[PDB]
RNA sequence: GGACGGUGGCCAUGGAAGUCGGAAUCCGCUAAGGAGUGUGUAACAACUCACCUGCCGAAUCAACUAGCCCUGAAAAUGGAU
C-alpha cells in the first residue's frame, strides 16, 4: 500500500514534469482544504498543481534527470512547504489568477494576526445577545432599540501578535474581515532559467 | 470571577494532572508512570477530576 | 473610587436600559456623586457621609454658601486633581514639573478616613487624639475610656453620623 | 553494556569565559561571575579551543545511570552561561478571586511579606537566595520579578513565594487563590 | 444592504411541524418573517421534496420565497416512491456541479457511493455513460 | 501547517449535524481527511485526534520474556545472615 502510492507518486511526478516543460515552485502557505480545492478548480483546465513530499520530489527527480537535464537547478529551491505547478500558458495569467483567488481566514484561538482591525462605533445589527462576551472582552456598550450599538473605537489587536479566544468569536460575530494569506508562487523554472 | 488567562495559569497548577489510582500521588499531565515507590512505579493513572 | 465609579457606571447604565423614561417623563434619572444622589458609608459602624458633607466642611474650613458647596462638590469627584505641595486643582493629570498628582476624591476625602482608620488599627494614641482636635468633633462621654475597633466604631459615628 | 566514551561539547561565546579548576567551572560574564563544581559526577572537562572556546564533557567506560550526567553537566555549563550573559528572569502573577494579596518588597529585594493572601492575619515572610532581587513590576498589577544569575536560586526563590502562598483545607480547584510563576525568561532579550 | 439579509439556508421539512419545527429558533434571524414567514415557507416546502428540504429562503420584506437545491439524498429518497442509474444520470444536471471534481464521472461515482444508504459492485466496474452529461 | 462536498449520510426525535444511540463502513479532490479518536454544545460552533506535509538529519518503535532489585509485605519485652 504504502510502496504502491509512493511509486505512483514518483510515475505521476514525473510524467507531468515530462509533459509540462515549464512549471513553478510555488509556497504552500496556511491554506486550507478548501483553499487548495478551490485553486484545483480554477486551474482544472489551465494547469496542473502537484504537492507532496520533498524528500521524495527530489529523489525522483535527481534519479530521473536523466531525459531531460536542467531539471537539477530546481534542487536548491525546493525546501519547505514547497509544490510544483506544471504549465502550458504563460506566465502571467497562472500568476495573476492564483493571486486573485484569494480567501479571508478568520482569526481563531491561538492566532497570528499579520494584519490590524479596528472595531467601529457602529451598531452590531443582532439582538442583544452578544452582551457578556462584550463585557468580557471589556467594549462597553449601550442597548436601545433591542439591538447593539457601539460606543465607542477600541483597538482590538496589533499586528503580528497573539489573538486572546475569547477575542476571535467577537471578531466572528462582527463579521470583520481579518488578515487574509494565499498561496505564493517561490519562483519559476522555464525549461532552464530560474526567475521571480 | 477571574479573568481566564490567570485562572488557566492557576489551574496549570492546580487542575491539570494526574492522579495515581494506587496511591493517589499528584503527577504531571503527561505522566505515564506514578513516581513513588510505596505504590511500585504503577502506571494505574486518571486523569486529576474536573470540578464540571 | 475605581471601583466606586464602576458601581455607579453599572447602576447607571441598567437603569438607562431598562428605564426608557429619560429626560421626559421623570427628567434625569441618573444619578452622579457630584449632584449628591450617591451615598458612602458603613451601616454596621453607624457612620456615612455624602460628597455634599465634605464640601461643606472644606467650604466651612476656607445662599451664597450653597453655592460655594455646590461648586466644591463639582471640583471634588472625577479626572479632578489635586497638588498638596501647591494646594490647588488642575485638570492635567499630573504636575506642570511632571509629578503625578492624587485626584481631588482620593485625596480630599479618602486621606482623612484613611488616615484615621490606619492610626486607630496601629494604636496611635497620641495621634488619635490630636485628630480629634483637628476634626473639632464633639466628644461625650464613655468614649474616651476605651480604644481599639470599637474606639473606631464610635469615633466614625461622632464624626460623620 | 559499558559504552567505551560519551562525549558532548559546549560552545562558549566571546563575552564570556569558562576556568576549570578541576570540576569547578567558573564561568565569567558581563553580568558577575558564576561558579559551580560538579565533583559529583567523574567526568573529565575539557577547554578546546583558544577563538571559540569549547567546552568538552567525557565520561569513559559508563553504564545507563552515568551516561544520564554527561547532558546533565552541558546543560547546568550552558545555563551558568546564560544567566552571566543574559540573567534569568521570572515574572510571577499573583492570582486572586477576593481578596488582593498584598506584596511589600524589604531590603534590596531580599525579603517578600505576603499580607493578605486569602483575607488571613498571618504574614508570610519569604527570604530570597542570595543574589536573588525582587521586585514589583511596573508594568502589570499584580506581578513580582525576580531578577537573578543562578538559575537554580532564582527558581527556588519563585518556588518558595509559590508555596508560600498554599490554601489548605479547601478544594484548591475552586480556590485557585496564590502566586504563581507566570514566565521564565532572560534580562536584555538578547 | 438590500433591505435584508437572509440568505442562510434552512434544513427543515417532512411535515408541517411549526413548533417542532426549528423555524421559530431561525425566525429571530430575520425578524421579518416570524410565523407567516415561516409557515408560507413550509407551504411553498411541503413537497419537492418531501423531506428535510434543505432550501434558501429569499425576503420581499413581507413574503418569502424558497430556492430549494437537489441534494443527493434528498432527489433519491423523492425519485423513489435496482440499478436506477438513468435517473441519477441526469439527476445532476441542474446541481451546483462543482463537487470538487475533475470530471463528470465523479458526480454519478458520488451518487453511487451515496446511495447505499447492493449498490456498490457497479461502483468499481463502470464504463457507461461515463461522458454522456456533458 | 492542512485535517475538505454530497452529508445537518438511513432510522430512531422533543435536539441529537462525525462524536446518547440500531444498523450500515462510499466515492470525488487528493499529500491527506475516519461519512469519525476523544473533549465539548440543547443542537451547532470551537478544540483535538488518524492521515498527510514542513523543520530537524540517524536509527527508532511495540509486544512479550527472565535475571537481580523494588511494591505487594500488619503484632504484641529489645534483638538477631
Ligand atoms: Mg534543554
Ligand atoms: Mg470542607
Ligand atoms: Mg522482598
Ligand atoms: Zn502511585
Amino acid at each position: 500500500d504504502r510502496a504502491t502510492w509512493k511509486s505512483n507518486y514518483f510515475l505521476k511526478i514525473i510524467q507531468l514534469l515530462d509533459d509540462y516543460p515549464k512549471c513553478f515552485i510555488v509556497g504552500a502557505d496556511n491554506v486550507g482544504s478548501k483553499q487548495m480545492q478551490q485553486i484545483r478548480m480554477s486551474l482544472r483546465g489551465k494547469a496542473v498543481v502537484l504537492m507532496g513530499k520533498n524528500t521524495m520530489m527530489r529523489k525522483a527527480i535527481r534519479g530521473h534527470l536523466e531525459n531531460n537535464p536542467a531539471l537539477e537547478k530546481l534542487l536548491p529551491h525546493i525546501r519547505g512547504n514547497v509544490g510544483f505547478v506544471f504549465t502550458k500558458e504563460d506566465l502571467t495569467e497562472i500568476r495573476d489568477m492564483l493571486l486573485a483567488n484569494k480567501v479571508p481566514a478568520a482569526a481563531r484561538a491561538g492566532a497570528i494576526a499579520p494584519c490590524e482591525v479596528t472595531v467601529p462605533a457602529q451598531n452590531t445589527g443582532l439582538g442583544p445577545e452578544k452582551t457578556s462576551f462584550f463585557q468580557a472582552l471589556g467594549i462597553t456598550t449601550k442597548i436601545s432599540r433591542g439591538t447593539i450599538e457601539i460606543l465607542s473605537d477600541v483597538q482590538l489587536i496589533k499586528t503580528g501578535d497573539k489573538v486572546g479566544a475569547s477575542e476571535a468569536t467577537l471578531l466572528n460575530m462582527l463579521n470583520i474581515s481579518p488578515f487574509s494569506f494565499g498561496l505564493v508562487i517561490q519562483q519559476v523554472f522555464d525549461n532552464g532559467s530560474i526567475y521571480n | 470571577i477571574i479573568e481566564p488567562s490567570l485562572r488557566q495559569l492557576a489551574q496549570k497548577y492546580n487542575c491539570d494532572k494526574m492522579i495515581c489510582r494506587k496511591c493517589y500521588a499528584r503527577l504531571h499531565p503527561r505522566a505515564v508512570n506514578c513516581r513513588k515507590k510505596k505504590c511500585g512505579h504503577t502506571n494505574n493513572l486518571r486523569p486529576k477530576k474536573k470540578v464540571k | 473610587y475605581q471601583t466606586f465609579q464602576r458601581i455607579v457606571e453599572n447602576v447607571n447604565v441598567i437603569i438607562s436600559t431598562y428605564g426608557e423614561g429619560e429626560s421626559g417623563p421623570m427628567g434625569n434619572i441618573m444619578i452622579d456623586p457630584v449632584l449628591g444622589t450617591v451615598g458612602f458609608g458603613s451601616g454596621l459602624h453607624g457612620w456615612a457621609f455624602t460628597l455634599k458633607q465634605f464640601a461643606e466642611m472644606y467650604v466651612a474650613k476656607f445662599a451664597e454658601r450653597a453655592k460655594k458647596v455646590e461648586d466644591m462638590m463639582k471640583k471634588l469627584w472625577g479626572d479632578r486633581y489635586f497638588d498638596p505641595a501647591n494646594g490647588k486643582f488642575s485638570k492635567s493629570a499630573t504636575s506642570p514639573e511632571g509629578k503625578k498628582l492624587p485626584r481631588t476624591f482620593c485625596q480630599l476625602i479618602l486621606d482623612p478616613i484613611f488616615k484615621v482608620f490606619d492610626a486607630i488599627m496601629n494604636f496611635k494614641k497620641e495621634e488619635t487624639a490630636k485628630l480629634i482636635e483637628k476634626l473639632d468633633i464633639k466628644l461625650d462621654s464613655e468614649d474616651k475610656d476605651k480604644e481599639g475597633k470599637p474606639l473606631l466604631k464610635a469615633v466614625m459615628r461622632r464624626w460623620l453620623p | 553494556m559499558k559504552t567505551i566514551l560519551s562525549n558532548q561539547t559546549v560552545d562558549i561565546p566571546e563575552n564570556v569565559d569558562i576556568t576549570l579548576k578541576g570540576r569547578t567551572v567558573i564561568v565569567k560574564g558581563p553580568r558577575g561571575t558564576l561558579r559551580r563544581d560538579f565533583n559529583h559526577i567523574n567526568v573529565e572537562l575539557s577547554l578546546l579551543g583558544k577563538k571559540k572556546k569549547r567546552l568538552r564533557v567525557d565520561k569513559w567506560w559508563g553504564n545507563r545511570k552515568e551516561l544520564a550526567t554527561v547532558r546533565t553537566i552541558c546543560s547546568h555549563v550552558q545555563n551558568m552561561i546564560k544567566g552571566v550573559t543574559l540573567g534569568f528572569r521570572y515574572k510571577m502573577r499573583s492570582v486572586y478571586a477576593h481578596f488582593p494579596i498584598n506584596v511589600v518588597i524589604q531590603e534590596n529585594g531580599s525579603l517578600v511579606e505576603i499580607r493578605n493572601f486569602l483575607g488571613e492575619k498571618y504574614i508570610r515572610r519569604v527570604r530570597m537566595r542570595p543574589g536573588v532581587a525582587c521586585s514589583v513590576s511596573q508594568a502589570q498589577k499584580d506581578e513580582l520579578i525576580l531578577e537573578g544569575n543562578d538559575i537554580e536560586l532564582v527558581s527556588n526563590s519563585a518556588a518558595l513565594i509559590q508555596q508560600a502562598t498554599t490554601v489548605k483545607n479547601k478544594d484548591i480547584r475552586k480556590f485557585l487563590d496564590g502566586i504563581y510563576v507566570s514566565e521564565k525568561g532572560t534580562v536584555q532579550q538578547a | 444592504p438590500n433591505e435584508i439579509k437572509v440568505v442562510y439556508l434552512r434544513c427543515t421539512g417532512g411535515e408541517v411541524g411549526a413548533t417542532s419545527a426549528l423555524a421559530p429558533k431561525i425566525g429571530p434571524l430575520g425578524l421579518s418573517p416570524k410565523k407567516v414567514g415561516d409557515d408560507i415557507a413550509k407551504a411553498t416546502g411541503d413537497w419537492k421534496g418531501l423531506r428535510i428540504t434543505v432550501k434558501l429562503t429569499i425576503q420581499n420584506r413581507q413574503a418569502q420565497i424558497e430556492v430549494v437545491p437537489s441534494a443527493s439524498a434528498l432527489i433519491i429518497k423523492a425519485l423513489k416512491e435496482i440499478t436506477f442509474d438513468e435517473i441519477v444520470n441526469i439527476a445532476r444536471q441542474m446541481r451546483h456541479r462543482s463537487l470538487a471534481r475533475e470530471l463528470s464521472g465523479t458526480i454519478k461515482e458520488i451518487l453511487g457511493t451515496a446511495q447505499s444508504v447492493h449498490p456498490h459492485d457497479i461502483i468499481d466496474d463502470i464504463n457507461s455513460g461515463a461522458v454522456e452529461c456533458p
